């Protein structure tokens, strides 16, 4: 008790709100202009909008926990409660934008992602900073999925910066905000490991204390001590298709046991080779075009014994991220060295100290005008 | 902004002046009052702007581009440090 | 000339209402059968099949799982084996020819082709059945070298490509706008194409900051 | 168009006013804040057209003691004989600083603006600001401050006036925009030192060729800034550390003393309850030091926005020009 009739209440009024929100959002504009007129408060039905989307994503996954096989919950939610509200007369608000967010909650959860084209196609509307922080949250995942870390890092540094003036402050994020920030820590830690030396992007979001933390963390993973491969994914296992968090752990039932084995077995595949490619590249770019003596003299740490040293290093040299080369009778082992500076980070941070003063002005200046 | 407009206006006087005193001697007998008067003052333009073509001095400047950014950054941060510190008086 | 027939069926499922339900493992099995015929790809096709296999591991096939695997592997260096194993569970990963072509993916997505085509079964139930597997994988083979490698040897290309000396070495060689180098290796592209630095042209960014600092 | 708050207009300083200013420019008082006169204008269409202003001579050997009003009373008699009456619509200085609002002179500016609300107070800037952005700063003081008068007082009339929160900087008016035709003959002086006696026009373009090349222009200014931001900023924060050594850190222990005694005795006083809560010296705000603290730190940042752009435009020019 204190679980199941609540599950019913939530999911019944979810699919009932899906009914009268799908039907009166397609052709007519009567409800539209009456919800404009009567409640000028443009708030409580941007609240309904997001709150129910979050508890829907959670509670249908709470029903999935029991109905693993031939399970109605995710089908009836994902098709009619998400994709019928998707195909809609694009309303003049953050309603149509939140419908495609509300389904992308499930479309990231269940990992059949490559109409990422259509997710950013259908909205020709103003992605509100409150909503575009969620877009970064949503799309950044789809580009760590596509085996492109070097430009998927471009998505997460800006949201853990939270630089785009985020405040609401009407129970709207909602009720799970610092856990969202903690998942944003997982994603920036993820895009730091196999990339450093390359960024030049663990400056802005992650700062010196928990930067050197995730430094010592990711570099001991890079050294080949997999305590951090272990810890990162041990505390990131549900974080890719979690409900919001599962209901209640007991002893007996096998149904509950399947979806957590499901989230283990399929995305443990992703992280095994993440830490492999990290440890393959780990070691520094010491010398440029090494002679075959210096090639083997560096494979003394990198990979020897003995035979098949050179040809397993070929397996380490064909990655799209390892520019090497072997000239035969010249006997020249060519290798690249991709560097970056640091002092070039003061171009829009300087505009941000300007807007930070203007922000320090805002709250106190309306106080002044209201008091006056 | 406007003393750079008149700095450009000076540079218009140069080009319109230098072109005609050239093309006058392309025709016949120009660069008379412009042989080693403006010819000396073309040399006087380039005496102190620009410097010959020294890329070592361009690096000196490119580090100048770093230190003004800093002078300018310190500048707009102490703008923030006005309301930041000085006005939590304002609560 | 069969993916011209079916892409309509693919696109109307692709943007449809029958991707989650145990309803549509019939038509996109047969579009990717056609993809296997004439070397066209679309992740969404097999994605909808592996989708309702994730939904309820009960309908999951074996040789059609190999059709998902091969057509995801043959289209390298695209990232398709990620969303293969993101739905193929340990429940699904312990049969044949599943766990064979799962390990073939472990080899191909990190480049281990000599050991692939060495311990490889010379012909599979699927090899010529899905025509273009050999060339498309061996296109990717030469691509990772051509992109991030300066000087390839004649023997080490032939060794890496798999169990060959000179003939198909020079076939895979000359077809890529490659030049022969003096007695004897292959020139694939520039040797100063090694370093590849794109951003140390910093410090001319007065313009972009000044844009705000006029006021 | 050029109205402030109810009474005031903008100022219009034609160039013939500017020249009696820069005669007593930054000399007869170089490192001495000479109040270089009172802006004798008049009230015409949208603008306080200044016509003639007289430089006030503070006893300037090394300091500035206020000289005779008999000077001002004969300079007004003097201007009345041939020119306008003493329609003082502001006062002006330069004087040895780049964009600073002097607090004691801001009180001289406040009572001036309480007397005549139609007033903007000029801060001239010659090349000492390093040229440099905003040279003529006709800075008037907030009318919401001129409302809560007098003046900015320290402990009382600080929280009260900073709940009213009158602005700190307000209405640095646009000065000299239009062909007023006072002009006339200094135009007719341009066409002659455009013409064959042109030796003097170049020598003004010389004050261009021995400005830059040699003058610490960034460094010595940044060193004087390197002195200003270490004393002024730490002191405001020493204020904003001493104020809540008293606001909370005291009232943390003041209520700790009060709450401990069960908040009084039933049958008697309530002796120590009346004794406890003795208000600290800054109970609220300290918004008198601080407002001009707002102004002068915001003024640090105009010098800083000066040291911003003055810089940039060399780094532009010498990366531009050099590169050929």
């Amino acid at each position: 008790q204190w679980l199941w009739d609540i599950i019913d209440e939530f999911i019944y009024q979810f699919q009932s709100f899906s009914q009268y929100r799908c039907k009166t959002a397609k052709k007519s504009e009567e409800e539209i202009d009456f919800l404009r007129s009567n409640p000028k408060i443009w708030n409580v039905h941007s609240v309904l909008n997001v709150l129910h989307s979050l508890v829907d994503k959670s509670n249908i996954n709470r029903q999935l926990e029991v109905y693993t096989s031939g399970g109605d919950p995710e089908s009836v939610a994902g098709e009619y409660g998400r994709h019928s509200l998707y195909k809609m007369l694009g309303y003049f608000s953050l309603v149509g934008l939140l419908r495609l967010h509300s389904l992308l909650g499930d479309y990231y959860q269940a990992i059949k992602v490559l109409e990422n084209i259509e997710l950013n196609k259908k909205s020709m509307y103003s992605r509100v900073p409150e909503c575009q922080v969620t877009t970064y949250y949503y799309v950044g995942f789809a580009y760590l999925m596509m085996r492109r870390y070097q430009d998927a890092i471009r998505v997460f540094a800006n949201i853990l910066l939270y630089i785009q003036r985020t405040k609401s402050m009407f129970q709207r994020t909602t009720y799970k905000y610092e856990m969202i920030n903690k998942q944003n820590e997982q994603m920036h830690a993820l895009l730091a490991i196999a990339l450093t030396m390359y960024p030049m992007r663990i400056d802005e979001s992650i700062h010196l204390q928990l930067r050197e933390k995730y430094g010592d963390k990711m570099l001991r993973m890079q050294k080949g001590d997999p305590q951090v491969y272990e810890e990162l994914f041990s505390y990131s296992c549900p974080k890719f298709l979690s409900p919001v968090v599962p209901n209640y752990d007991s002893v007996h039932p096998n149904y509950h046991k399947e979806p957590f084995l499901q989230q283990l077995k399929v995305f443990s595949d992703e992280v095994q080779q993440q830490a492999q490619l990290s440890t393959i590249r780990s070691f520094l770019k010491l010398y440029t075009t090494m002679p075959v003596a210096k090639l083997a003299g560096f494979l003394d740490l990198t990979e020897q014994e003995f035979r098949i040293q050179l040809l397993v290093f070929k397996h380490k040299m064909k990655n799209l991220v390892w520019t090497s080369g072997i000239s035969a009778l010249d006997g020249e082992f060519q290798s690249a060295s991709e560097v970056d500076f640091y002092i070039d980070k003061d171009m829009i941070h300087i505009a941000d100290t300007k807007v930070a003063r203007r922000y320090g002005d805002f709250f106190i200046r309306q106080i002044h005008k209201f008091e006056e | 902004s406007d003393l750079q407009q008149v700095g450009g206006a000076s540079a218009r006087i140069q080009d319109a002046l230098s072109t005609v005193l050239q093309y006058a001697e392309d025709v016949l007998s120009g660069k008379v009052s412009a042989d080693n008067t403006v010819g000396r003052f073309l040399m006087s333009l380039v005496n102190q702007v620009p410097k010959i073509v020294p890329d070592d001095f361009e690096t000196m400047l490119n580090s100048n581009i770093n230190d003004l950014l800093m002078v300018t950054y310190l500048a707009n941060l102490t703008q923030s440090q006005i309301a930041l510190n000085e006005k939590l008086v304002n609560l | 000339a069969m993916f011209e027939q079916m892409r309509a069926n693919v696109g109307k499922l692709l943007k449809g209402i029958d991707r989650y339900n145990p309803e549509n493992l019939a038509t996109l099995e047969r579009y990717v059968e056609t993809q296997a015929k004439e070397n066209a790809y679309d992740l969404e096709a097999n994605l909808a099949v592996l989708k309702l296999y994730q939904f309820n591991p009960a309908f999951f096939q074996t040789t059609v799982t190999a059709q998902i695997l091969l057509k995801a592997l043959t289209n390298l260096p695209h990232t398709d084996f990620t969303l293969c194993k993101c739905m193929i569970d340990q429940a699904h990963q312990e049969e044949r020819p599943i766990r064979q072509i799962l390990y073939l993916g472990d080899l191909l997505e990190t480049c281990h082709f000599q050991a692939f085509w060495q311990a490889l079964d010379e012909n599979m139930d699927l090899l010529e059945g899905i025509t273009g597997f050999e060339d498309s994988v061996r296109k990717f083979i030469c691509h990772v070298v051509g992109i991030t490698y300066q000087h390839i040897d004649r023997w080490l290309l032939a060794e890496m490509l798999g169990d060959l000396t000179d003939s198909q070495l020079k076939m895979w060689m000359s077809k890529y706008g490659w030049s022969a180098d003096e007695s004897g290796q292959i020139f694939i592209c520039s040797q100063e194409e090694s370093i590849k630095p794109k951003n140390i042209v910093e410090k001319i960014d007065f313009d972009s900051v000044s844009s705000i600092m006029a006021s | 168009g050029g109205s402030g708050d109810s009474a005031v207009k903008q100022v219009q300083i034609d160039g013939l006013v500017v020249l009696k200013i820069i005669k007593h420019y930054q000399e007869e008082g170089q490192g001495t804040e000479v109040v270089q006169g009172v802006l004798l204008g008049l009230v015409v269409e949208d603008r306080l057209e200044i016509t003639n202003c007289f430089p006030f001579p503070q006893h300037t050997e090394d300091d500035a003691d206020f000289d005779e009003v008999q000077y001002q009373m004969e300079m007004m008699r003097s201007l009345r004989h041939v020119n306008i009456d003493h329609l003082h619509v502001g006062w002006y200085q330069s004087t040895y600083y780049g964009s600073f609002v002097t607090r004691a002179l801001l009180d001289s500016q406040f009572s001036y603006q309480h007397a005549i609300e139609e007033s903007v107070v000029l801060i001239y800037d010659p090349i000492k600001t390093a040229q440099g952005s905003l040279s003529l700063k006709a800075y008037r003081l907030t009318p919401k401050l001129m409302e809560v008068c007098k003046e900015k007082d320290f402990s009382p009339e600080a929280l009260k006036k900073a709940n009213i929160t009158f602005e700190h900087m307000f209405e640095e008016v646009p000065i000299v925009i239009k062909n007023s035709h006072l002009i006339n003959v200094l135009m007719w002086e341009l066409e002659k030192k455009s013409a064959v006696a042109d030796k003097h026009e170049l020598l003004s373009l010389a004050s261009s060729n021995h400005l830059g090349k040699n003058l610490q222009l960034l460094m010595d200014r940044v060193d004087e800034m390197s002195q200003d931001i270490v004393k002024y900023n730490t002191y405001m924060r020493n204020t904003s550390k001493q104020q809540q050594q008293k606001h909370q850190y005291q009232q943390r222990r003041q209520q700790e003393n009060m709450q401990r005694q069960s908040r009084g005795e039933p049958p008697l006083p309530e002796e120590d309850l009346s004794k406890l809560f003795k208000p600290p010296q800054p109970p609220a705000r300290m918004d008198s030091l601080l407002i001009a603290g707002q102004i002068n730190t915001y003024c640090q940042n105009i010098k800083e926005f000066t040291a911003q752009n003055l810089g940039k435009l060399f780094m532009a020019q010498a990366l531009q020009e050099y590169n050929n």
